[PDB]
């Protein structure tokens, strides 16, 4: 493009000058030919399409379809003489009233996440320095046209894509843009073919760090990289979560029940004598019936109880669903720069006294220290502290010294921030030794020099301290400090030092060399006139104190994170953009790579033999660059990637990171992506679930993540998986929960159809128990614990183990089910006889029951009774049912705290919420019964007391069953019982 | 899913066995469902239900039942015996039932009390039942007016109050009928009627019912209110009530406990 295009070449194309740039004409022109230089706005997402989505859903659809059933019923049962049909509007009306409310709730919490998020975004106006036909002035950014010249120093935001015509020591931040961690030099020469590796092209999101600069622009707005990214991110698709996809797997089994059922009893209809309409009215009824109500309530509830603990931790989620990819999620790509690096230069390693020391790189410095005993230390640490110009800024005392501000380049605030850490004071010190002559860093010597005055009245002695490059050092200094010692060169201090210094390299750090030289009081008398252009002073024959190396280095979770994931059974893959040496040294400190791993490279320089010879079967570990990368088809991609169990992907375009996420999802796996950059932002979309730093993170990253990690603590990262896991076993245990009792609501009315006993259980008693009486016993079971060590389990096996299977949906609805619906009736059958009505005549009674003109029906006694004293009785038998369920759910919300364990091993009150729960059960019950007036609005009746005792045996063979079962699946494995009766 | 070797995800020895397991599932259940009701039944009296918390207040039904859209309704022209024909026909079937035949299981009582029994001392380990006769009915008999009344414009509905085991109306003095037009007629008096038997009374030895196993052949005392000024070509309303201690006709939520309301239209 226009970096290998010269001067000559450019002006042509964009009709400018290097000197005078754009006439005013002109660039007016351009910008109505073109639009400002700015990017444009994530567009679209009104207020009411946000909510019309949370009503969107897959249960949502499921009760939408199921209220519109209840309405086409509703019209057939008028057009014709069945009449009494407000349980049909009943029952529509509490469908979209729970489906509306649950809407709102999930709205809000989206609302209010996004209101959390966007407290930490700030704005800022950008302007820009531009010479347009040889007037320097200041303009607004977005002014900016392609070809207009534009002047940078250092601290301003780069205006735009710019190729650099100029520079002296400019530096660049492209740490966002990029993966580089490291200042990126900016020159006017063409170093690389592509525009994202060249030294003369300056990208428009980045800071310029240092020095100045002067060049042409050559892209605007959403044509330059990030606005291209911005774009990429635009065209990606969002896929549906895993905890969508189970919740619509458990919509297909729920509709199929539904389906067979309904047919059958509409052929068992026909086959009895019922019309055509009956029998239809009669499937849909049951075909309604089999849709449970309050289960989204519970699992929207379950959901924001996992969200408000997770946010307990600064883990903060867009959306109620991400609160469960976490605990599914197999692989995770993660960014190094930013995300798993703190993106800030720190002394890493030291090499003084022979020896190679290690430093406390930690933001909260809670690692291990190097010895700091020693006179060639304290000579190394007085030469790296004088030999500085970075100052803290004043005022910052609260504030701790890895995040203190610093004016500085970036080196320099490292041995700033080193110095304040190790000996104290680091300016206090520096001013309690005066310096009376300095020469600053210049590439013509590739050193820096200054010249102090010591501290103590007693001696007038002048020090000398030097910094550069450590070869540059080594080319000076005849002596080396060792143990208060001066020994001279003797050619194994050179080869030692050698190998120090490509040790460092080659562990990705950069490195500086620093030395001391004492002038005499002879030679140099005190106030001698040292002359910066007469050369007077020694600048050879210097004494070597040691080498101080840097890297941008791990966060302090980060590590211990990282094995906790692998251990969990997550695979962790490195995506960065920065350099591969830098990443592969990162990768080995944080345990993506672990100990005694190697690449094929690292066999071949063991084995002296070439690479192409050493079979790739051996190497556990595998770095790839992006230059590879692209040569790579899918088949190699998918190849390398199982032939490698430790990947990194080093100098990683943005879509090329975005390759590697649907690679990874292609070959099945649910992929958790970790980033902060706007190059993460494709990727972070891409993902499964996509998890930005809120402190690092940039406003694309932010806004294309599902989680955001408000303290930038990637141990929160540990914490989502194992709240992941608890929440889909709960999720699990709640279902089954409140899949159970819709049998004992279902089988009345099936006896009511076809052996015509008066009606046991009412449409509004029914609606009591779904909406009121259960919803929170089901969510309590959110508070359960896990049975075993959930965090040593691998991920679920997505396509075969599901939220809602065939053994959980077989238990739930045909054995504790059943058991429910034995109780129920036993308890209407003696209602019915203790007053009055035996079982055999209650069999075919319900028309007579029904029939509004017979007011003297006989009952097993010969007792004469009227429509109103058989309605209260019907009534009494509705309570005596919701009674029979409801001691029956005690029981099964008992049973279901665990799915494997005792519950004499997992505690019976541990879940104090589960013993609240069931007490508020427990008193709306009695509430319901025993409140004066419910006979005529609920139609519940002041039971008598041995009806709520008819019951318990029942519930106590459901509890004494299910220990009973989960016994045999504990003392036998793998048996057939645990194939069958486990769930 | 469906396959050869594995239906639906299992094996055809394993569809056996977990189907077998459901079979004895739901044998186990249906045979402790079975025991439940068996034990319930056998604690059970044959002759005392246990409760009767819905039966404070007895009904009361009148003959003959024609219902329209909300409740009882008679409508019938003096001129066309067509449309009377039918409620005399419903008034003879029902006192078929009361004929001297139809009452041969009961015995004739005059003591105008309660009738205590505390053995079985009737037939087939039985307690005696009071007769009731047509002919105690006497007009309203059906002899020697087969119409009821009807024809000339003076029908009579026959009253029954609804049984209770051991209930006790009063014995202060017998139940007793009284009807009335619910809202008197501003162009008439109010309603004049002629009850059979006198006073429209039911006597007290008809009383506690004991139930149909130890009285299998007790009948309901019966009272006709024969209705003697009635309005042509208009709508009236009539509620009959029943005078005792203890039977209440005040519940909103049953219109027919201790009474019951009737239109009533005669055209001419
Ligand atoms: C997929 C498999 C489903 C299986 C469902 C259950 C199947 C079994 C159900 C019914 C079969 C009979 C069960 C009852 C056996 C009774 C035991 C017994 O020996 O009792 C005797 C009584 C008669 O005594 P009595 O009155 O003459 O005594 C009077 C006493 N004195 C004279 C002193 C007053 O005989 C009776 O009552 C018989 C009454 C039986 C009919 C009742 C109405 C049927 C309703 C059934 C609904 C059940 C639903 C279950 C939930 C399904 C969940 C999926
Ligand atoms: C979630 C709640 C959904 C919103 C309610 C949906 C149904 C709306 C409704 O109209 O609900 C009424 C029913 C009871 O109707 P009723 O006996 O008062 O009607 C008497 C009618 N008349 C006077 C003609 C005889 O209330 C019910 O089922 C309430 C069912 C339980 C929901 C409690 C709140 C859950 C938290
Ligand atoms: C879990 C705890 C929840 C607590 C919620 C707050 C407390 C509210 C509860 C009660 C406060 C009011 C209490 C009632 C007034 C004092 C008592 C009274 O003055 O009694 C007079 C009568 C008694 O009637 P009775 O015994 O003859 O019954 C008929 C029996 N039969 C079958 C035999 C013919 O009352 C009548 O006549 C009918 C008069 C109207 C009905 C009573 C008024 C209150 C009832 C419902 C209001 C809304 C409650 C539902 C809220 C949503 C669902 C939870
Ligand atoms: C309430 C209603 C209760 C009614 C229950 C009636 C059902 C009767 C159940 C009979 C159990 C049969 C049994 O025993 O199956 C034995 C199998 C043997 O399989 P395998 O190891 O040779 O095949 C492994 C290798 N492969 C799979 C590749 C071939 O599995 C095993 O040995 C594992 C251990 C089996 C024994 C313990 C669990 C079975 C107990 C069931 C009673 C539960 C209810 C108790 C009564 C109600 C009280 C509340
Ligand atoms: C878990 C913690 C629980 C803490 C306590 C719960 C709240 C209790 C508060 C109030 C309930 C008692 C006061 C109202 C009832 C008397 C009103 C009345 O008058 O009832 C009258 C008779 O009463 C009784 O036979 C007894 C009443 C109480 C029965 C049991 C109460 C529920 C107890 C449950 C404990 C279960 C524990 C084990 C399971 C849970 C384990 C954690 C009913 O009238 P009737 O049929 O003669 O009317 C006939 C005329 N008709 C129908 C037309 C109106
Ligand atoms: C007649 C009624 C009570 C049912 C038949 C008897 C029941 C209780 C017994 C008798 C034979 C038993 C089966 C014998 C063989 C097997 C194979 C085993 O791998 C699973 C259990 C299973 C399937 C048993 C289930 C329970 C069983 C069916
Ligand atoms: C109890 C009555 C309705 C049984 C009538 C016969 C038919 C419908 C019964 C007999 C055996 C039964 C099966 C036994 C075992 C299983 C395995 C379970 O994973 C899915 C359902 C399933 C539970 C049942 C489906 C219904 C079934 C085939
Ligand atoms: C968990 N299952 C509960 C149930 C059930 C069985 O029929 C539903 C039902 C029961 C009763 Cl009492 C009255 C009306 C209905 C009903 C009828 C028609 C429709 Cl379209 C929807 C509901
Ligand atoms: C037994 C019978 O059927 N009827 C008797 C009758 O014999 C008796 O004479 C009369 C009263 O004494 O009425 C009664
Ligand atoms: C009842 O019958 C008697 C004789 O059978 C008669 O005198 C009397 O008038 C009748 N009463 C009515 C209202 O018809
Ligand atoms: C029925 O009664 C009406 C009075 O509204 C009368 O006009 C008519 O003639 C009567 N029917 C016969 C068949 O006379
Ligand atoms: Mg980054």
């Amino acid at each position: 493009n226009d970096h290998q295009l010269s001067v000559a070449e450019l002006e042509q194309k964009y009709q400018t000058s290097a000197t005078k740039g754009l006439s005013a004409s002109l660039a007016a022109e351009l910008l109505l030919r073109d639009g400002p230089n700015a990017l444009r706005p994530p567009r679209g997402t009104p207020e009411y399409v946000k909510f019309a989505r949370q009503l969107a859903g897959g249960l949502q659809c499921l009760m939408w379809v199921a209220a519109a059933i209840c309405l086409i019923a509703f019209a057939i049962q008028a057009s014709e003489g069945d009449l009494t049909t407000d349980d049909n509007l009943y029952l529509a009306l509490a469908l979209i009233a729970v489906v509306v409310v649950t809407g709102c709730f999930g709205y809000y919490q989206e609302f209010k996440s996004t209101n959390i998020i966007a407290s930490f975004k700030n704005l800022v106006p950008q302007q820009a320095t531009v010479i347009r036909d040889g007037d320097k002035f200041q303009i607004n950014a977005d002014q900016l046209v392609v070809g207009d010249l534009v002047e940078m120093k250092g601290g301003d935001r780069v205006p735009a894509d710019i190729r650099i015509l100029q520079a002296q020591g400019c530096k660049v931040d492209n740490s966002s843009l990029t993966g580089e961690s490291e200042p990126q030099t900016r020159s006017p020469e063409c170093t690389h073919e592509s525009p994202l590796e060249t030294r003369n092209i300056a990208f428009f999101s980045t800071m310029c760090l240092e020095g100045t600069a002067q060049g042409l622009v050559v892209n605007t707005g959403d044509r330059t990289i990030i606005g291209r990214i911005a774009s990429l991110a635009s065209g990606v698709e969002n896929e549906k979560t895993p905890i969508a996809i189970e919740i619509e797997h458990f919509v297909d089994i729920i509709a199929g029940l539904a389906i067979l059922f309904g047919a059958t009893f509409f052929i068992v209809a026909m086959c009895i004598g019922y019309t055509f309409l009956r029998a239809m009215v009669f499937f849909m009824a049951i075909v309604v019936a089999y849709v449970p109500e309050g289960l989204l309530a519970t699992v929207t509830v379950c959901l924001s109880l996992t969200a408000k603990r997770l946010a307990s931790k600064n883990c903060v989620v867009k959306n109620l669903e991400a609160v469960e990819t976490l605990g599914s999620t197999s692989v995770i790509c993660s960014d190094k720069t930013g995300t798993l690096t703190q993106n800030r230069m720190t002394v890493s390693h030291l090499w003084f006294d022979n020896h190679i020391h290690s430093a406390d790189t930690t933001e909260d410095q809670s690692g291990q220290t190097f010895d700091q005993s020693s006179e060639t230390w304290r000579a190394l640490c007085r030469v790296l502290t004088l030999c500085n110009r970075a100052a803290f800024k004043s005022g910052q005392d609260a504030v701790p010294v890895p995040k203190r501000i610093v004016i500085g380049d970036a080196s320099e605030t490292a041995l700033l921030k080193f110095s304040e850490l190790t000996l104290g004071n680091a300016m206090g010190y520096r001013e309690r030794f005066p310096k009376v002559c300095e020469i600053p860093f210049n590439s013509t010597n590739k050193f820096q020099l200054s010249i102090h005055t010591l501290e103590d009245p007693r001696d007038p002695r002048h020090v000398l301290v030097m910094k550069g490059a450590p070869e540059r050092v080594l080319e000076r200094c005849s002596s080396i400090l060792i143990k208060g010692q001066e020994l001279p060169l003797d050619e194994q201090w050179r080869e030692a030092f050698q190998t120090a210094y490509l040790s460092l390299g080659g562990l990705g750090e950069r490195v500086l060399g620093f030395c001391q030289l004492y002038l005499s009081e002879k030679d140099y008398p005190p106030g001698y006139a040292f002359d910066v252009e007469a050369m007077n002073f020694p600048t050879s024959g210097l004494c070597f104190a040691g080498l101080v190396s840097m890297i941008d280095p791990p966060r302090a979770t980060v590590p211990d994170a990282v094995l906790k994931c692998r251990t969990a059974g997550i695979r962790v893959i490195m995506v960065t953009g920065d350099h591969p040496i830098t990443a592969k040294a990162i990768a080995a400190s944080v345990g993506i790579i672990s100990e005694g791993s190697e690449t094929v490279e690292d066999i071949a320089a063991r084995l002296r033999v070439p690479v192409d010879q050493v079979n790739r079967k051996d190497a556990r570990a595998c770095v790839i660059n992006g230059m590879q990368l692209k040569d790579m088809d899918p088949s190699e991609l998918v190849e390398a990637l199982r032939t490698h169990p430790e990947m990194v992907f080093a100098r990683t375009s943005p879509q090329q990171k975005l390759v590697i996420v649907e690679s990874c999802q292609r070959l099945g796996a649910i992929v958790a992506v970790t980033g902060d950059g706007v190059n993460d932002s494709p990727a972070l979309k891409k993902a499964d679930i996509g998890v930005a730093m809120g402190i690092a993170g940039s406003d694309a990253a932010k806004n294309a993540a599902d989680m955001i990690l408000l303290d930038d603590n990637f141990a929160s990262i540990v914490t989502g998986v194992e709240q992941g896991r608890l929440i889909f076993d709960n999720l699990k245990k709640s279902i089954a929960y409140t899949l159970t009792k819709n049998i004992p609501e279902l089988t009345p009315y099936l006896i009511y159809i076809t052996v015509s006993v008066p009606l046991p259980l009412g449409c509004i008693t029914i609606l009591f128990i779904e909406l009121c009486t259960d919803i929170f016993p089901s969510v309590s079971l959110a508070y359960e614990k896990a049975e075993s060590d959930i965090m040593h389990l691998r991920p679920r096996n997505p396509k075969r183990d599901r939220l809602v299977n065939e053994p959980l949906a077989a238990y739930s609805y045909f054995q504790i089910g059943a058991i429910q619906s034995f109780a129920g009736f036993t308890d209407y059958f003696t209602a019915m006889a203790q007053e009055g009505w035996f079982p055999l005549l209650c069999v075919g009674l319900r028309p007579q029951w029904e029939n509004h003109h017979l007011q003297d029906l006989q009952d097993s006694y010969g007792q004469e009774w009227t429509f109103g004293q058989r309605l209260y009785q019907q009534y009494t038998c509705y309570t005596v049912f919701f009674i029979s369920i409801e001691m029956c759910q005690i029981a099964d919300v008992l049973i279901r705290k665990t799915r494997r364990l005792s519950a004499f091993q997992q505690g019976f009150f541990r879940n104090r919420i589960l013993v609240i729960a069931i007490v508020f059960q427990v008193c709306i019950g009695c509430f319901l019964c025993y409140c004066p007036g419910m006979p005529n609005i609920f139609n519940f009746m002041p039971i008598r007391f041995q009806w709520w005792l008819v019951p318990m045996p029942f519930s106590l063979l459901i509890f004494v069953y299910d220990e009973i079962r989960k016994l045999g699946v504990r003392c036998c494995p793998g048996s057939w019982w645990d194939q069958e009766l486990y769930y | 899913n469906p396959d050869t070797g594995q239906m639906l995800g299992r094996t055809l020895s394993r569809w056996v066995w977990i189907s077998l397991y459901y079979v004895a599932f739901y044998v186990v259940m249906s045979g402790i469902f079975a025991l439940c009701i068996y034990v319930l039944m056998r604690t059970i009296d044959p002759y005392t239900p246990d409760y009767q918390d819905q039966l404070k207040s007895p009904g009361v039904t009148l003959r003959p039942d024609v219902y329209g859209e909300k409740g009882l309704d008679i409508s019938y022209n003096v001129s066309d015996s067509t449309t009377w024909a039918g409620l005399a026909h419903t008034l003879h079937r029902f006192l078929a039932g009361y004929s001297p035949a139809a009452q041969e299981g009961s015995i004739n009582c005059t003591s105008e009390k309660y009738f205590f029994q505390e053995s079985f001392l009737a037939p087939n380990h039985t307690k005696f039942s009071c007769k009731f006769t047509a002919d105690m009915l006497q007009n309203c008999s059906g002899r020697p007016d087969p119409t009821f009344g009807f024809a000339e414009g003076k029908p009579c509905f026959i009253i029954k109050m609804n049984r209770i085991v051991k209930f006790l109306p009063g014995n202060s003095t017998a139940p007793r009928v009284d009807c009335a037009f619910l809202d008197q007629p501003r162009d008439g008096p109010p309603l004049q009627v002629e009850y059979f038997p006198a006073n429209g009374t039911y006597s007290l030895h008809y009383f506690p019912y004991y139930g149909k196993k130890a009285q299998p052949h007790y009948s309901n005392p019966l009272v006709a209110a024969k209705l003697l000024n009635v309005p042509r070509n208009r709508d009236v309303v009539i509620v009959c009530k029943i005078l005792a201690e203890h039977v209440s006709f005040d519940n909103p939520h049953d219109p027919y406990e201790g009474k019951v309301e009737f239109k009533l239209k005669i055209q001419k």
